[PDB]
RNA sequence: CGGUCCGGCCGGGAACUCAAAGGAGACUGCCAGUGAUAAACUGGAGGAAGGUGGGGAUGACGUCAAGUCAUCAUGGCCCUUACGACCAGGGCUACACACGUGCUACAAUGGCGCAUACAAAGAGAAGCGACCUCGCGAGAGCAAGCGGACCUCAUAAAGUGCGUCGUAGUCCGGAUUGGAGUCUGCAACUCGACUCCAUGAAGUCGGAAUCGCUAGUAAUCGUGGAUCAGAAUGCCACGGUG
């Protein structure tokens, strides 16, 4: 980094949905290098956060994205996987999507 | 532990068994057999068990029987 | 529900709410519904008192109580009383089958204390 | 005709049968759904054959050996990309672009001396 | 090691193959029959009555060079300083450090 | 009937040059030979210390390297046996023949 | 392609995967720009690989009288009916404490039950030991094949699919202890491994301080080997996901 200035790598994007910027977000909530089993509750949370809190599956995450704003969005989205794991509600899938829904109306 | 086909018991000491048994009890008798199985034909008797240096005399107990010598002697001084 | 199990089981799933008797884990839990005939996932609810005296009679078998602390102690007196090296480990509270005691005896000690 | 591309990983290795038409895919004697378990494997195979169409229009019998959930699907994805190289020779310019035809080499470093795995050392006392 | 020590795994091979070897290895296996005497075989008892030096669990595979207890081989039959010494001259065919 | 010669050594360009001896001869009396089969190398791989005392992290990396030939002789010619049997060959070559 | 008892199993096929002996291929070679027309850099094409491609082997003069008389080699000194040698048992595993190094945890990215898919690399003849049969199980009996790309260890685990538990000292976590046993070996008390039943400590994410790591890496999942009669949370390798 002080002679060695490299850019940084650029993964492969979101299989289902074609978004370079949600597949960068499965990859915080993975662990253990898990990836069939994070991508499954990510998809449960957006697919809560589509059909009973509003509509624009990809736009309702952009919203909920903005309000806690490369590097921008990176830390944007690491705020709101760690603060889904210390929530009161039973499963990941279930908290995540209400830190989206706070999220989207800014709380 | 140990598999059931056969407790294991040293020669020399069924040999002093069956001396103590038909001449009568004697004055206790000094072993290095810590690894003996006790049988009922021994109940009465005074082992003289040795641990590290001395032996301790033990005497054989009707509950004793299925157990080992080596577990009546300790082998370490401890203050 | 009261059973010769006087202490009363938890108002849940039938394989664990066994499982409170001192005596009875996991396995021992599965063979006494798999005896009577009584499904795991039976609650307390609609277990009736013709289901319930029928788990008496199979756990019957088994001494689980209080009497069953006494056999488990008595039998611990039997090396104490004794005089055997097994018995002079129960006493002071050191571990007995062959666990060491430089460090890490934190369960068989007590806490620390210099 | 039978048009084939050999395309592998880490330690998978696959073949590709190609037969004009038709929207078949076996795999091992078994079919895309029953084979893959993983909907993202099930996708990555489909990536080569998104700027060139396929819908009912080749068959594919590939087999695989060796390797895990992407490294027998990251051996099918070379696998079909050399196929059209050989179905039809114009398509590489597009193929190029997507970067599919480049075989990923990177292997599994080897466990060193003096430590527990290839980079992990065994953890270090100041003074 | 020793010159004394290494007298006696010499003494304990010699008598591993003239005691155990075939007598102890008869009296394991009616011991271990249960289609015949079942409960008055004593192999055990006459087991006991033989040396204790002879038996395999007792030896110690050591270099055929130095005496080393520590460090064998089965490939090699040595300890881990005496293959060097034969590797780096040669004295051990096709042995060569290696890189992967 | 059939005959095959197991051929293995320790060096790769040591034993094809054996191996080479057997086909051209079995070839030139009129043997019906399918080629030589390369076996897979089973390889041993040896790490011991360099140190006797402290230093642990200072170790030597063996290997010995066993490699694999096999030739199948398909016709038991009386001038194809008289040949081979009794070649002058390599000392490091080990021959296992099955007849 | 023929043949179906749906097994490459049998005729066969030599294509392909794999197996290993040799060789080609990457050399800033080509183009553009920057740079004193230099070395070099930047960008792009071609290419499987591009700017020492990825990894290993390969560690200069010296520094610390660093480590090794207990691998071995070796100057000198010392003992010698003893500082030697034999055997039994005990100790090296002790226990009021301290320190460093690891494993498993404190859990719903999980626990459990059922169903089920995908590895690579090694080991094996005083050995690996299938099939069959019995036991809840550790295993045991019977008994082939295999000095091995044939046979055996050997069903990889995570994962996937369904059901369940619903945030608690719990169907978390498994310590400790008792009872009943397997196997190894003259022999499992001191001091072995493992299975079964039962018991269910502390612990609900850890202060100051401190470590590893820039990519198939970290993290995690299992497998194998050396040592070994038996005794791996250590060490050496190997892949899976990432
Ligand atoms: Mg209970
Ligand atoms: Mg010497
Ligand atoms: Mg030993
Ligand atoms: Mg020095
Ligand atoms: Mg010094
Ligand atoms: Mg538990
Ligand atoms: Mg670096």
């Amino acid at each position: 980094p002080r002679r060695r200035v490299i850019g940084q790598r650029k993964i492969l994007p979101d299989p289902k949905f074609g978004s370079e910027l949600l597949a960068k977000f499965v990859n915080i909530l993975m662990v253990d290098g898990k990836k069939s089993t994070a991508e499954s509750i990510v998809y449960s949370a957006l697919e809560t956060l589509a059909q009973r809190s509003g509509k624009s599956e990809l736009e309702a995450f952009e919203v909920a994205l903005e309000n806690v704003r490369v590097r921008r969005n990176a830390l944007a989205m690491r705020w709101i996987v760690e603060a889904a794991r210390k929530r009161g509600d039973k499963s990941m899938a279930l908290r995540l999507a209400n830190e989206l829904s706070d999220a989207a109306e800014n709380k | 532990r140990s598999l059931k086909k056969g407790p294991f018991i040293d020669l020399h000491l069924l040999k002093k068994v069956e001396k103590a048994v038909e001449s009568g009890d004697k004055k206790p008798l000094r072993t290095w057999s810590r690894r003996s199985t006790i049988f009922p034909n021994m109940i009465g008797l005074t082992i003289a068990v040795h641990n590290g240096r001395q032996h301790v005399p033990v005497f054989v107990t009707d509950e004793m029987v299925g157990h080992k010598l080596g577990e009546f002697a300790p082998t370490r001084t401890y203050r | 529900a009261r059973i010769a199990g006087i202490n009363i089981p938890d108002h849940k799933h039938a394989v664990i709410a066994l499982t409170s008797i001192y005596g009875v884990g996991k396995t021992r839990s599965k063979a006494i519904l798999a005896a009577a005939g009584i499904a795991e996932d039976v609650k307390i609810s609609e277990l009736s008192e013709g289901q319930i005296d029928t788990l008496r009679d199979e756990v019957a078998k088994f001494v689980v109580e209080g009497d069953l602390r006494r056999e488990i102690s008595m039998s611990i007196k039997r090396l104490m009383d004794l005089g055997c090296y097994r018995g002079l480990r129960h006493r002071r509270g050191l571990p007995v089958r062959g666990q060491r005691t430089k460090t890490n005896a934190r369960t068989r000690k007590g806490p620390r204390k210099p | 005709n039978q048009y084939y591309g050999t395309g592998r990983r880490k330690s998978s290795a696959a073949r590709v049968f190609i037969k004009p038409g038709n929207g078949k895919i076996v795999i091992n004697q078994r079919s895309l759904e029953q084979y893959f378990g993983r909907e993202t494997a099930r996708m990555v195979v489909r990536q080569p054959l998104e700027l060139v169409d396929m819908v009912e229009k080749l068959d594919l019998y590939i087999t695989v050996k060796g390797g895990g959930i992407s490294g027998q699907a990251g051996a099918i994805r070379h696998g079909i990309t050399r196929a059209l190289m050989e179905y039809d020779e114009s398509l590489r310019s597009e193929l190029r672009k997507a970067g599919f035809v480049t075989r990923d080499a990177r292997q599994v470093e080897r466990k060193k001396v003096g430590l527990r795995k290839a980079r992990r050392r065994p953890q270090f006392s100041k003074r | 090691a020793k010159q004394s020590m290494k007298a006696r795994e010499v003494k304990r091979v010699a008598l591993a193959d003239k005691y155990f070897a075939k007598r102890a290895e008869l009296k394991a296996i009616i011991s271990d029959v249960n289609a015949s005497d079942e409960d008055r075989w004593n192999a055990v008892l006459k087991l006991q009555t033989l040396p204790r030096d002879s038996s395999p669990s007792r030896q110690r595979n050591r270099c055929r060079q130095t005496g080393r207890p520590h460090g064998f081989l089965r490939k090699f039959g040595l300890s881990r300083i005496k293959v060097r010494e034969a590797a780096m001259r040669g004295e051990i065919p096709g042995l060569k450090k290696a890189s992967w | 009937q059939r005959i095959r010669i197991r051929l293995k050594a320790f060096d790769h360009r040591l034993i094809d040059q054996a191996t080479a001896e057997i086909v051209e001869t079995a070839k030139r009396t009129g043997a019906q030979v399918r080629g030589p089969i390369p076996l897979p190398t089973r390889k041993e791989r040896f790490t011991v210390l360099i140190s006797p005392h402290v230093n642990k992290d200072a170790r030597d990396q063996y290997e010995i390297r066993t490699h694999l030939r096999l030739v199948d002789i398909v016709e038991p010619t009386e001038k194809t046996v008289d040949a081979l049997m009794r070649l002058d060959l390599a000392a490091g070559v080990d021959v296992q023949i099955s007849l």
